[PDB]
């Protein structure tokens, strides 16, 4: 989901009226299964963070597609 | 050295196990290069950090990082002990700030989450339950 | 007093024997005498000294510590046999 | 291999008297003996390593220490040693070599 | 027959955690080792 | 104040003025350790005074672990009566006290974070590394270790009265950082 990493290293849920209000980037954590083998010659013998990504407003990554009215009120989200 | 440094000017906190997680200087060198960088930082002219830091890595509440900080500093009022490192009175501080309320870790869990003996912590959880009268702060 | 002794002294003479028994017989003198080498050794068999081998000796100021490993010990006219043993011993 | 320490033990002296004897009081062929030294020792060194069972412990003053040629050397002044009974003893002395 | 044109793929799955604890294991989390690899 | 440091080691290096054979004196010799794959030295101890001597082979022998003068002086002129026992011509010669090793006890805490922040040319305390504080003293040249319970160290000098003098520097400064 949408996060925020601050300079001390706290990273909590970011909104996107924060977003505008601390000129941030709504992004979301990438992760990925990384896989690693060695092989000695076919004798054989990790979750990584790779990025951040943009994600749109509205969309099912971000939070305010599941909102509804009055949450929209409560976030300060036009409807 | 040098990201150490660059780490205590700007009032972070990173511990020796973290840039030594990194990278592999042995330690004892590393402690005498950090030794006569700092001189040479000399001649050219705080652990409450960490709680924050901590509390991200079990994901605890505000109340309890506060509460946390709170038993830092009294703890670091009341002497006894000192510090033994600082890292272990944060360990231990954030075990008595967490077996205050229910949200449960027990011993296990984060002494091998934050890279702590357990012994240590129960050492620590003796004494800081002996001076349990003074630490509430409601 | 030790019938483990007894038994570890039976099997070394019983095997010192049928192991020389070849190198007597290469050098072409009699079996009747590696049987009296037998018979005479048994007859002979019918000052507190320690024979072994160490691993580790630490020393700590003045305390000594000596793990040992197989050896036979003469005490008071007594003997043992043992596979282990821890010698703390003080220094003045 | 095979160290020829055990040979000054009781056992030891007692089959050297033994070889010393054949040769001396008869016409034993000599060398040979040597050779029932070397299987004494490996004999000795083998049956110490697989049938023992005790653990013995000794405890007392240290008079004398020394080492030299992997050679540990001990001088020990009323010590108790215990059998896996209690023996005192006046004075002890140990000899051990290198087990590597 | 019309049954066969029903095949789908498995979506990506969002972890729900405190994210702190996921952060945590990002960077630096005094924890090395533990893995044989390239090690020599 | 009243309180005395009490000398704690004495390191001293005595010149016999010779030259040594190592498996003939380690294996002539009662009380003693030598070992060339770890130490090319022989360790010899002596009872009365309980001290230590490392001797090596260019006759240079250091004579460290009594807690006094005489004490060190005597046993090295023991370890010096010992090699010349053996059956070299050794000779008792260049008696030079090298360290003098003291502790003491001032009975209160000590803030060892202030006394770091004020003394910051002299201190270096690192508690995650060392809980103790380790304060450089310029006159006389003395090396200190101040601890949280009130331990105090003295080491790096040459004579006792660095030790005192180095004590009754450092004495208002310990008692300006108190807690109780």
């Amino acid at each position: 989901k949408p996060m925020v990493n601050e300079s001390d290293g706290v990273t909590h849920a970011l909104y996107p009226q924060e977003a505008r209000l601390r000129n941030l980037t709504y992004s979301s954590g990438l992760f990925v299964d990384v896989k690693k083998r060695t092989y000695e010659l076919k004798y054989e013998l990790g979750k990584v963070f790779i990025g951040r990504l943009p994600i749109m407003l509205r969309s099912k990554n971000c939070y305010l597609s599941e909102a509804t009215e009055s949450d929209l009120y409560k976030l300060k989200e036009c409807p | 050295a040098s990201i150490l440094i660059g780490c205590r000017r700007a009032e972070v906190a990173r511990t020796f196990k973290e840039i030594q997680s990194l990278i592999h200087v042995k330690t004892k060198e590393f402690g005498k290069t950090l030794n006569i960088m700092k001189n040479i930082l000399r001649g050219k002219s705080q652990n409450l950090t960490y709680i924050p830091r901590f509390c991200s890595h079990l994901g605890l509440p505000m109340q309890v990082t506060t509460s946390a900080e709170y038993t830092a500093k009294k703890c670091k009022e009341i002497k006894e002990i000192a510090g033994k490192s600082p890292i272990t009175i944060a360990v231990v501080s954030i075990y008595l700030n967490i077996l205050l309320f229910q949200i449960p870790i027990t011993a296990a869990k984060v002494g091998q989450t934050l890279q702590v003996t357990e012994g240590t912590i129960k050492s620590g959880y003796k004494i800081l339950y002996e001076h349990r009268d003074k630490l509430v702060d409601p | 007093s030790n019938a483990e002794a007894s038994r570890v002294y039976e099997i070394i003479v019983e095997s010192v024997v049928n192991e020389v028994r070849e190198d007597f017989e290469n050098a072409g003198i009699d079996e009747q005498t590696l049987q009296d080498l037998k018979n005479i050794w048994q007859k002979k068999l019918t000052e507190n000294l320690m024979l072994c081998l160490y691993d580790k000796v630490t020393r700590t100021k003045a305390r000594w510590k000596c793990s040992l490993k197989d050896g036979v010990v003469t005490i008071n006219r007594n003997d043992y046999t043992f596979q282990k043993a821890q010698v703390e011993a003080e220094w003045v | 291999g095979y160290y020829e320490l055990y040979r000054r033990s009781t056992i030891g002296n007692s089959l050297v008297d033994a070889l010393d004897t054949l040769i001396s009081d008869g016409r034993i062929e000599a060398s040979l003996a040597m050779r029932v030294l070397e299987t004494f020792d490996k004999v000795v060194a083998e049956t110490l390593k697989d049938n023992t069972q005790s653990k013995l412990t000794v405890k007392g003053n240290l008079d004398t220490y020394g080492f030299c040629d992997d050679v540990w050397t001990f001088i020990v002044k009323n010590c108790q040693v215990t059998v896996e009974s209690v023996i005192s003893v006046d004075k002890l002395r140990i000899v051990a070599c290198n087990s590597k | 027959r019309n049954i066969v044109k029903l095949n789908n793929k498995e979506r990506i799955t969002t972890l729900d955690e405190t994210v702190g604890v996921t952060m945590s294991h990002t960077g630096m989390s005094m924890r090395s080792d533990n893995s044989n690899f390239l090690k020599v | 104040s009243g309180i005395v440091p009490t000398l704690q080691n004495i390191v001293a290096t005595v010149t016999l003025g010779c030259r040594l054979d190592l498996k003939t004196v380690a294996l002539h010799a009662r009380n003693a350790e030598y070992n060339p794959k770890r130490f090319a030295a022989v360790i010899m101890r002596i009872r009365e005074p309980k001290t230590t001597a490392l001797i090596f082979a260019s006759g240079k022998m250091v004579v460290t672990g009594a807690k006094s003068e005489d004490d060190s002086k005597l046993a090295s002129r023991k370890y010096a009566r010992i090699i010349q026992k053996i059956g070299f011509a050794a000779k008792f010669t260049d008696f030079k006290i090298q360290n003098i090793v003291g502790s003491c006890d001032v009975k209160f805490p000590i803030r060892l974070e202030g006394l770091a922040f004020s003394h910051g040319t002299f201190s270096s305390y690192e508690p995650e590394l060392f809980p103790g504080l380790i304060y450089r003293m310029v006159k006389p040249k003395i090396v200190l270790l101040i601890f949280v319970s009130g331990k105090i160290v003295l080491t790096g000098a040459k004579q006792r009265e660095e030790i005192y003098q180095a004590f009754e520097a450092i004495y208002p400064v310990l008692s300006e950082f108190r807690k109780m």
